[PDB]
């Protein structure tokens, strides 16, 4: 009805081993070959990633920024102010940017910020400063 | 033909 | 099975359905009401049972009267037609029994057998005890042909038939209670034994012996769905065969093999190359890191106390150190995935080879055993045939005739009029009959005449295929008849006898493999039976070795079977043989090959075309259409039962009917 389990035996493949007298012998060839073919791409690449991995040597690890852990507060001392108003121009919209720059106030903080300082940061100005870039 | 073996009876290709 | 049904399967007849030939003898009750039938059937099975039960002894039709009754033994013209239909065919009253009507005197219709093979000898006896005239013509100086028996002091062993392939349905079952052969069952088990060129001879492990075997078998029946489904028969207008097909197989294995490295490599590059890429962000995020680092460095380093914007450098920068070391944090976690999903597939390797140097020569041995099985190369088989007798296989462990097999062909010689040294060279037939003529082997110019209504023809294949003849058709057979003789394949196998004066093998062990070095040679000496109560040790030749060996002398082949056999049982268990013996069946003239085979381009049918017999022309023009004057029997005759004694044994009977009610007329058939 079919097969054996997992012989192999296609329509296709029959009539191609058959096609003449050396289409099996040539077929098993371009095999043969197609396998070296990529076994030698294979060692390239294993030799290419080995010589990166080595640039890689080292990590990150003296360019880490010990970890600063500081309350987050409610109050904008004017010096706040004005790392804001530098961050928006810096950082357009991206309010966990501004919020880190700043240090000590949440997403929305500098969400609120945005509307409560509008008028007085000229935060329209500076948001379509940092837009022609 | 098949039927004359003894040592070790193929079995492929036959129906049981 | 048993009870009556186990009568009708011994006799291999299906118990409840009425067989073509059954139905030409009773169109009457085949044609008609079912429960008629039913009653057939079941007088059939009980006669067949009745002879089974008892075959020493003949079985007249009062005798079975006697024994059935009612509904049953009610009609008995019906008891009366089936007794004559199964005696008339060879299925009661076969073989050697005790006859309570002794002869009828004078006796009806002359029929010259040529050949005393089993075929023959089976057919005379029929027909003699039909009440005809019979005489056998044997070239040989002894009966029974390819039963060949070697005997010398006690020693004794078959060059010829050898085995009885299993007693179930088998009609030597029923002569074995008649004859005195000694049947002693094969045990199975065959440890082959791969010798190491000159290196160590050792057993193969349960291990391969499976796993080769098992691949064997899996590649046999891939040839068969590719004879069968893919409908893989004609290859360039020539016909496939079974060696061809293994071939085309074996290779789309290997292919498959390739196929898969090439995608496991294929996978293994495509993620190295992931990788390749990742290696290449992170080297250039390293650099950015880097450099921001010492940016931010230079911004910290102004020392306070600062203007906001000095101020918001460092911090800005600060923050965006950190973003890009998220970022380089990321992707040593996906370089983590990447780095072992490659120590995944790279040790994960799919298969290396498909079948290694070792693996392959015992795969040969195999061929080789089929190659036995059929005396021939696989190349010369047919692949959609070469098996179709299969179904007719019997049932029950094979047997080993101890005594020797030529016991069976002498005890069926005794009570016949067998002309020994007596070689048929022409057959004429014509309307009017037919005259043999026959030589002495011994003088071949002292000739014979043989006069006769009929002749029986169990000339092997391999002599009716002489070119040029040995024996003439006067007329000549027809294209129809001489094509089917071309087409079949009668092949070769040969055996070399071993006499020792002890065991020097294992005593409970029958059969024994030897695998040697090359795909040629596969055949030499590849199987060694142990079947004898003397030390005998007897070894096949078979395949493309069998047609070699033959010219080469005694001595060298007992040379490499000494060989082979010290290797395995060391060097000075094995010593020199008191007797050999070569068989060289296609050198044998009154052989020339060991038994049929369907070749490449025939089919069993080509069989039923070799059964059937031959009628001349009219001798007067315008004269009434005549008679069948030439009939076949033999081995390459049964198409459900090639190559064997019990299909030669059969043939025999088919004929010795068929002749029968051709010249004394069918008494049952109304
Ligand atoms: C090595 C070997 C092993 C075998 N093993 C088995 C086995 O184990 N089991 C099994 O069932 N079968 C076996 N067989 C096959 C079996 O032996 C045959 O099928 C069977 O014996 C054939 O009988 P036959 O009567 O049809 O032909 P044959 O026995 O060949 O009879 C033909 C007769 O014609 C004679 N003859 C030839 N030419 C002339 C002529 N010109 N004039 C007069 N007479 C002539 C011959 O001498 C011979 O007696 C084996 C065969 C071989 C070769």
């Amino acid at each position: 009805r079919k097969p054996p389990k997992g012989m192999f035996l296609s329509q296709e493949d029959v009539e191609a081993v058959s096609a003449n007298a050396t289409a099996a012998t040539t077929v098993l060839r371009q095999l043969d070959m197609e396998l070296v073919s990529v076994k030698r791409q294979i060692q390239n690449i294993k030799q290419t990633n080995s010589a990166l991995k080595e640039k890689l040597d080292g990590g990150i690890e003296p360019y880490r920024l010990p970890e600063v852990i500081q309350k987050c507060n409610a109050r904008w001392t004017t010096e706040e102010q004005l790392l804001a108003v530098q961050a928006i121009r810096k950082y357009g919209r991206d309010f966990q940017a501004i919020s880190d720059v700043i240090g000590n106030k949440s997403v929305v903080q500098v969400k609120n910020f945005f509307v409560n300082y509008r008028r007085r940061f000229n935060i329209d100005e500076v948001l379509q400063e940092w837009e022609a870039e | 033909a098949r039927t004359m073996q003894t040592a070790r009876k193929s079995t492929g290709g036959k129906a049981p | 099975p048993s009870g009556v049904e186990g009568a009708a399967f011994q006799s291999r007849l299906p118990h409840d359905r009425m067989t073509s030939q059954e139905a030409a003898c009773f169109p009457d009750i085949i044609s008609g009401p079912q429960q008629t039938q039913k009653v057939f059937l079941f007088i059939r099975n009980r006669t067949l049972q009745l002879w089974l039960d008892n075959p020493k002894i003949q079985l007249t039709f009062e005798a079975t009267l006697q024994q059935l009754e009612a509904p049953y033994n009610s009609d008995t013209v019906l008891v009366h037609r089936v007794h004559s239909y199964l005696e008339r065919h060879g299925l009661i009253n076969f073989g050697i029994y005790k006859r309570i009507k002794p002869l009828p005197t004078k006796k009806t219709g002359k029929v010259i057998i040529i050949g005393s093979g089993v075929s023959g000898l089976a057919a005379a006896r029929q027909l003699q005890s039909f009440g005809m005239d019979v005489t056998l013509l044997e070239a040989r100086d002894r009966v029974g042909g390819r039963v060949a028996t070697f005997r010398k002091g006690n020693y004794v062993a078959d060059l010829g038939a050898m085995v009885v392939t299993g007693l179930g349905g088998n009609p030597m079952a029923v002569v074995s209670k008649q004859v005195n052969m000694e049947l002693a069952k094969i045990k199975q088990k065959c440890p082959l034994y791969e010798a190491n060129g000159q290196a160590d001879t050792v057993k193969v492990p349960k291990e391969k012996d499976e796993m080769v075997e098992q691949e064997f078998n899996r590649l046999l029946e891939a040839t068969s769905y590719l004879s069968h489904q893919l409908d893989f028969n004609v290859l360039n207008n020539k016909p496939v065969s079974l060696g061809q097909a293994l071939e085309v197989v074996i290779q789309l294995q290997e292919k498959h093999v390739k196929d898969e490295q090439i995608e496991h490599w294929k996978k293994i590059v495509k993620t190295q190359e992931e990788l390749k890429e990742l290696l290449n962000k992170m080297v250039n995020l390293k650099e950015k890191i880097k450099e921001l680092h010492q940016q931010y460095k230079e911004a910290s380093e102004v020392k306070p106390p600062r203007d906001i914007t000095a101020e918001f450098l460092v911090k800005s920068k600060h923050r965006d150190l950190t973003a890009l070391c998220k970022e380089y944090d990321e992707l040593a976690e996906t370089q983590g995935k990447l780095e072992e999903k490659l120590q995944e597939l790279e040790a994960n390797p799919p298969s290396d080879v498909y079948l290694s140097s070792r693996d392959r020569q015992i795969l040969d041995w195999h061929f080789a055993n089929l190659e036995f099985a059929n005396a021939t190369p696989l190349s010369t088989l047919s692949l959609k045939h070469w098996d179709q007798d299969d179904d007719f296989e019997f049932t029950g462990s094979h047997l080993t005739v101890r005594n020797g097999y030529s016991c069976v062909p002498v005890a069926l010689a005794e009570g016949l009029d067998i002309k020994l040294n007596t070689a048929v060279r022409q057959v004429r037939y014509t309307a009017s009959g037919c005259e043999v003529i026959a030589v002495n082997t011994r003088s071949t110019s002292q000739t014979f005449i043989y006069k006769c209504d009929a002749v029986l023809c169990t000339l092997p294949l391999g002599v009716l295929k002489q070119q040029p003849p040995a024996v003439q058709f006067v007329p000549p057979l027809p294209e129809w008849k001489t094509s089917a003789v071309q087409r079949m394949g009668f092949g070769n196998l040969n055996k070399v006898v071993l006499c020792f004066d002890r065991v020097f093998w294992d005593p409970s062990v029958n059969l024994f493999g030897h695998v040697g070095s090359t795909t040629a040679s596969r055949g030499e000496l590849f199987l060694f039976w142990n079947l004898y109560k003397a030390p005998i040790l007897l070894a096949l030749v078979a395949g493309e070795a069998a047609g070699i060996m033959e010219n080469i002398s005694d001595d060298v082949i007992v040379g490499r079977c000494l060989a082979i056999l010290k290797g395995i049982f060391g060097s000075s268990a094995v010593p020199q043989p008191k007797e050999t013996v070569v068989s060289r069946w296609r050198a044998d003239p009154w052989a020339r090959g060991s038994y049929s085979y369907v070749a490449a381009g025939s089919s069993g049918n080509d069989y039923d075309l070799m059964a059937q017999p031959i009628t001349p022309g009219p001798s007067i023009p315008g004269a009434p259409q005549p008679i069948p004057r030439l009939f076949f029997a033999g081995e390459h005759t049964i198409r459900n039962y090639p190559a064997t004694v019990h299909g030669a044994l059969l043939s025999g009977l088919r004929e010795a009917g068929r002749i029968a009610d051709q010249f004394l007329g069918a008494m049952y058939t109304l």
